[PDB]
RNA sequence: CGGCACCUUACGAGAAAUCAAAGUCUUUGGGUUCUGGGGGGAGUAUGGUCGCAAGGCUGAAACUUAAAGGAAUUGACGGAAGGGCACCACCAGGAGUGGAGCCUGCGGCUUAAUUUGACUCAACACGGGGAAACUCACCAGGUCCAGACACAAUAAGGAUUGACAGAUUGAGAGCUCUUUCUUGAUUUUGUGGGUGGUGGUGCAUGGCCGUUCUUAGUUGGUGGAGUGAUUUGUCUGCUUAAUUGCGAUAACGAACGAGACCUUAACCUACUAAAUAGUGCUGCUAGCAUUUGCUGGUAUAGUCACUUCUUAGAGGGACUAUCGAUUUCAAGUCGAUGGAAGUUUGAGGCAAUAACAGGUCUGUGAUGCCCUUAGACGUUCUGGGCCGCACGCGCGCUACACUGACGGAGCCAGCGAGUAUAAGCCUUGGCCGAGAGGUCUGGGAAAUCUUGUGAAACUCCGUCGUGCUGGGGAUAGAGCAUUGUAAUUGUUGCUCUUCAACGAGGAAUUCCUAGUAAGCGCAAGUCAUCAGCUUGCGUUGAUUACGUCCCUGCCCUUUGUACACACCG
């Protein structure tokens, strides 16, 4: 029986951010090499090997199981 | 009585219908066999032959 | 003879009311004069004619309209007559309300929302509506898709979801913003399509309820009246709680409703049995006068007896029984004796033909349709509000004092409820606490245990002693607990403290005839706490009627109608 009315700006939901080969960024392929493995994959027993962390400012985070290194 | 009430959806309305039904009260079997008030006659037996004063040995 | 008429009947006539003419008229003819041709316009205009005038006589059309009207039937309605019934009427009475305070609802006012429905009976302690989250429909802010399914776009070189820390935000909502992380074709955009709403529409509806009215009314078969719609049956009088019966009777016999019926209450020393009931005995045990008794405890083996009191299944019993009276000597009524019960034995449940703009779309995965549906009127979450008060109204209570307050002593009911890996039930009994409350056990999934719910009024014994007193308990201040995520706008109680109006209430008006009214408490409900409220129970226990139509209301008959969407015409 009322006409419902708003006063903040209108948001607009998060998209996941689209990365163009984000795969590249976690390995070095060295010529007549082996893997390089540098992105130090986090040791939660839950995440093993190819699932890597995020080299941000002062943290380390892998989005499998939420957990921070320094 | 046995009453059934069913509501009939049609596309412009509801129609509520109650199809009230007896069954013969002298066609039960397990409660009274008929309505409370009525009342049952039998037939006379009088008007048999009377004589004055036999005497019958069997 | 002539009249003015009147009564019955209908040979006959009539659409019928009716008619001795309105008959002797489709079996159409005694003579003759006048008049009408759907309703209005309209007895109007014009012309003529008569009149002092007012007016009379004669007298259209255009245009407009599907009806206007007659007699009667049913209903509805009446500011009409006659009857009947009723403590939702009165007579005679009892208790009240209406005076103050409070609780609560209503309108009103304010508000951010103070949600809203309902407004004589039939609105206002009602929505089982005692609202902290929830309820909530409202307000300020925040989320999610929990948009199924077909497609088109995108999309594996990733459609996209979840996200540590900081900022933001109330938030440790990655809600979003800084952040580069992680799953992967369930998923992202649009279209259809949906879906969900305490949104609107009860004046679009179902289903239920209330009301008419739980009043006693309703209906057909055959016959009779009538051309018919209809009517009689279904009614003067009496009787009954009653259309229930007697009776009268162009009616006769029937059906629904009422009554019957069912639940509950009473009686049963007569049955069936009762260790989840009791009793008398029987043990063993106790205190007193010792009289062998009076009181009790115990006894799931005293392997006692019984159903009488308590339970409930089978039954029985009352049908106005018998008698005195009045009555149409009928239906009934009134007085006795018996009886347990003689008011339908008491009180309730179900309850007719159709119907209402009675109430509800706020209970529904009950709905049609309008609105909206991703920045949601959907949901979720936090905080608020329904409580908010210059006012009037009602459902209740507290009382206004001595037929009383406190303080002791005594101390009887009945209806009911109560649980497990929970989300904590009834809680005893013990232990702490002035109180409220706190701790530890145990019983009961239940006639066992909670609980003999030892309820209060009440009876007694004391103070108080007419004072607003010690009647009354508003308004307010301080602490301790309880419940809940959360008690501030006191949840509630408890302890202390403050010590209000009120000294019986106007005009008015309500309920009620017997365990009924009225005092008095108790339980179940909503409920985690909150009962001044309802629903039921039990305790005490009356006054006066046992009549009437004076008021009011309804019903029936007569009557009237230009109403039938029915006087809100
Ligand atoms: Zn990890």
């Amino acid at each position: 029986r009322k006409k419902k009315v708003y006063t903040t700006p209108k948001k607009i939901k998060h998209k996941h951010r689209k990365h163009k080969l984000a795969v590249l960024t976690y390995y070095k392929v060295d010529n007549e090499g082996n893997v390089e493995r540098l992105r130090r994959e986090c040791p939660a027993p839950t995440c093993g090997a190819g699932i890597f962390m995020a080299n941000m400012k002062d943290r380390q985070y892998c989005g499998k199981c939420h957990l921070t290194l320094k | 009585i046995d009453i059934a009430i069913r509501h009939v959806l049609m596309r412009q309305g509801v129609l509520g219908i109650k199809v009230k039904i007896m069954k013969d009260p002298a066609a039960n079997r397990f409660g009274p066999r008929a309505l409370p008030d009525a009342v049952k006659i039998a037939e006379a037996k009088d008007e048999d032959e009377v004589i004055p004063a036999p005497t019958v040995k069997s």
